[PDB]
């Protein structure tokens, strides 16, 4: 899908060139920057959501501890 | 995973394309992801996944335009790996950047300035954010900076600039900008830097004006839309925080064995908050009815405003003196929504909207025509009339009628194509046969031959007042329809009256007294008292054989203002002008520069001087000038024009 995204950007630039509008070169450095941004976004969204997922998972067995107290 | 893929693909790419191209790219990526069975949430807006409420509010305080394109641009500006290159012809982006980074003492610079390098070193030494306003004349010393050619030697983060070594500070950041929206950059440039396109398009200005009128008008319903935002940002926030507070209070686990599980009250509060948020989502479904209504009612206003601004933009073709910046049109909009005397006594939403659109058209014309030649006022009035005609719903498009009215002369005829009607000249016969090509005018020859009042009307002094009803139609026409039909008849029939008749046409659309303000003398007192900023210069462009000094000298005399008037002929004149401007910027007096058309380059430098200057409230710089193309385009765009 990432490769397709790069190729689609190339196709869009080519179509804009055909239509006569201003086009701007899409170097592979753009692909490197895209991969780095994907890494950063994925890492930060994971470091937030999965962290609070760990909190939720601890709570999920906290309820079982309360069940243990109820059984007692 | 899919959400982050799409968001990163939009951040890295799509930084140069307009709104439609960004949407098309996002749609193509989403369609491919759906083809690949990759799950990505569709409901979220890309402008909301990558942004927080607090930073968005800070941006709003930093005068970030409410445009979705501008929101995405701000997001790209906050999160980046390559230093941004801001393409802002409007000029809003520079203000937004300075407001956002004012706490970090951002420094302005330009590549043409010699001190730039030194400032750069300071930006590299103290780690202060820096903005460059002109990078068309690139100086490649940033190539190590853009490439981040860092060297980690000992505890030193170091870069090679020229033949010198300067230590990096992580707090440092550089922001390149170009005012020119059509400049082409070499491939290395588009590789090193990411682009942040700020050009204002049709959809961009439509959305911006829609949001502006949404905030300004229906302030209670503006607060209702704010509450739409709140239920996502407060009711949801209260729900989740009360959930976490419930969880902590139960996590206390006090009183072992003893039944301390009184958390049920917090459970009830959780259910109340959850039902509140679900009912507020149902209220957003109502928004798909009510706030959507508040948006669609003003949609014609924003569409007409975008059309108006781009009509002003394309007005630059017909004359080199018709240069209007976007800030001028936004000032017109703010003077329409706010500080409008016609809205003081009206509270109903529909009447307020109609009055606002009427004042929009009127004030736009009355501001544009003041710096516009008398032979062209009718042209701009006709353009605004066509804009309002497109705005009206029940009225037909009249596309064929206007197309013929503008391109009749391109139709090729023949000698036999003219029946040589008695009482009609050869050119009039050609006009008759060309106009007869239309369906509503097919029987024109028969009416021409049969009619007898034609002979008096054709030679009448003012035929346009009493145009006979020739064109045959199945159903009665609108008054504006009658106006355009008679306009075509006049154009084909007595083109000399055309100009004059054009006036009546606009009077049929925009009111009889639409141009009524053009005829009075220019009331300079209210013009300079309000509605013009002290930074903005007052340009008085007069045709040769006329001087505008007397009007403004009388203006200064009647307002009891000590005005310093200087002619621009020599370097001594330059020194006196600079000294007077530096005195009056702080003292508050009025200053005058005569015949500034003699020095175009110094005019460019003066414009650059006023750009970075906050003057006194009473400061007024008048530039009296002759109408010649030598005058810089930037001064014309950065100043109010008077003809």
């Amino acid at each position: 899908s990432c490769v397709f995204v790069h190729q689609t950007l190339h196709q869009a630039n080519a179509r804009l060139a055909k239509r006569g509008g201003r086009t701007m070169a899409i170097t592979p450095r753009h692909y490197l920057d895209f991969i780095n941004h994907y890494a950063n976004l994925f890492h930060e969204k994971r470091s937030e959501l999965e962290e609070q997922q760990m909190h939720l998972n601890v709570g999920l067995r906290k309820i079982k501890e309360t069940v243990d107290q109820v059984e007692e | 995973a899919g959400d982050c893929l799409l968001s990163a693909a939009f951040i890295a790419y799509a930084g140069y394309f307009d709104q439609q191209m960004r949407q098309n790219l996002f749609t193509t990526w989403s369609h491919h992801l759906q083809q690949a069975n990759i799950q990505f949430r569709t409901d979220i807006a890309r402008t909301e996944y990558l942004s927080n409420a607090d930073e968005r509010l800070r941006w709003q305080a930093s005068s970030l335009p409410a445009d979705d394109l501008c929101t995405e641009n701000a997001i790209m500006l906050k999160r980046f790996n390559r230093y941004p290159l801001i393409i802002d012809p409007s000029g809003q982006a520079t203000e937004f950047i300075m407001n956002e980074y004012k706490d970090r003492k951002i420094t302005r610079t330009s590549f043409l300035d010699d001190a730039f390098r030194k400032n750069l070193e300071s930006a590299l030494r103290f780690g202060n954010p820096l903005l460059v306003q002109d990078v068309e004349s690139y100086d490649p010393v940033l190539n190590p900076v853009l490439n981040r050619e860092v060297r980690r030697t000992g505890g030193r983060v170091l870069i090679t600039l020229g033949d010198q070594d300067i230590d990096l500070s992580p707090s440092f950041v550089i922001f390149l900008s170009t005012r020119d929206p059509t400049v082409e950059f070499p491939p290395d440039l588009c590789s090193r830097v990411t682009f942040v396109n700020f050009t204002v398009t049709r959809s961009s200005l439509q959305s911006q004006c829609l949001n502006e009128v949404l905030k300004a008008e229906r302030p209670d319903v503006d607060e209702k839309r704010s509450d739409l935002l709140k239920l996502q940002g407060e009711f949801q926030l209260r729900l989740r925080q009360l959930e976490k507070s419930l969880l902590q209070a139960l996590n206390e686990v006090k009183g072992r064995i003893l039944d301390d599980d009184t958390i049920i009250t917090t459970l009830e509060n959780l259910k109340r908050e959850a039902a509140e948020v679900t009912r507020k989502v149902e209220e957003t479904d109502i928004v798909m009815q009510e706030v959507e209504t508040v948006s669609q009612q003003y949609l014609p206003l924003s569409t007409a405003c975008s059309s108006i601004y781009f009509t002003m933009e394309s007005l630059k073709q017909i004359h080199f003196l018709y240069q209007y910046s976007l800030q001028f049109f936004l000032d017109i909009y703010h003077n329409v929504l706010y500080e409008n005397p016609n809205l003081k006594g009206v509270t109903d939403h529909t009447q307020r909207l109609s009055i606002i659109t009427k004042d929009l058209f009127q004030v736009a014309f009355n501001r544009v025509a003041r710096g516009m030649l008398h032979q062209d006022h009718i042209t701009f009035a006709m353009l605004l009339a066509r804009i309002k005609l497109k705005g009206t719903v029940g009225e037909p498009t009249y596309d064929a009628e206007f197309q013929h009215f503008l391109r009749g002369n391109e139709i090729v005829l023949s000698a036999g194509s003219t029946p040589r009607i008695q009482g009609l000249t050869v050119e009039q016969a050609e006009a008759v046969v060309r106009l007869s090509c239309l369906p509503a005018f097919k029987d024109l020859i028969a009416k021409v031959q049969a009619d007898e009042q034609f002979g008096i009307w054709l030679d009448s002094s003012s035929p346009e007042q009493t145009v006979p009803y020739l064109w045959s139609e199945e159903t009665p026409a609108t008054p504006i329809g009658q106006a355009i039909h008679r306009l075509l008849l006049i154009q084909a029939f007595r083109p000399d009256r055309l100009l004059a008749m054009a006036h009546m046409f606009v009077s049929t659309n925009l009111g009889e007294s639409f141009m009524s303000i053009m005829e009075q003398p220019l009331d300079l007192t209210h013009i300079v008292g309000t509605e013009v900023k002290p930074n903005t210069p007052v340009l008085m462009c007069s045709v040769p054989g006329y001087d505008a000094s007397g009007h403004v000298e009388d203006l200064a005399a009647e307002q009891n203002t000590q005005i310093t008037s200087i002619a621009i002929g020599s370097a001594e004149g330059f020194n006196q002008a600079d000294k007077a401007i530096n005195t009056a910027v702080k003292s508050g007096r009025w200053v005058m520069l005569k015949n500034v058309h003699l020095a175009p380059g110094w005019l460019m430098q003066l414009e650059k001087k006023l750009h970075s200057l906050q003057p006194h409230a009473c400061f007024r710089l008048f530039l009296t000038m002759e109408i010649n193309p030598k005058v810089p385009v930037n001064l014309l765009r950065a100043g109010r024009i008077f003809v």
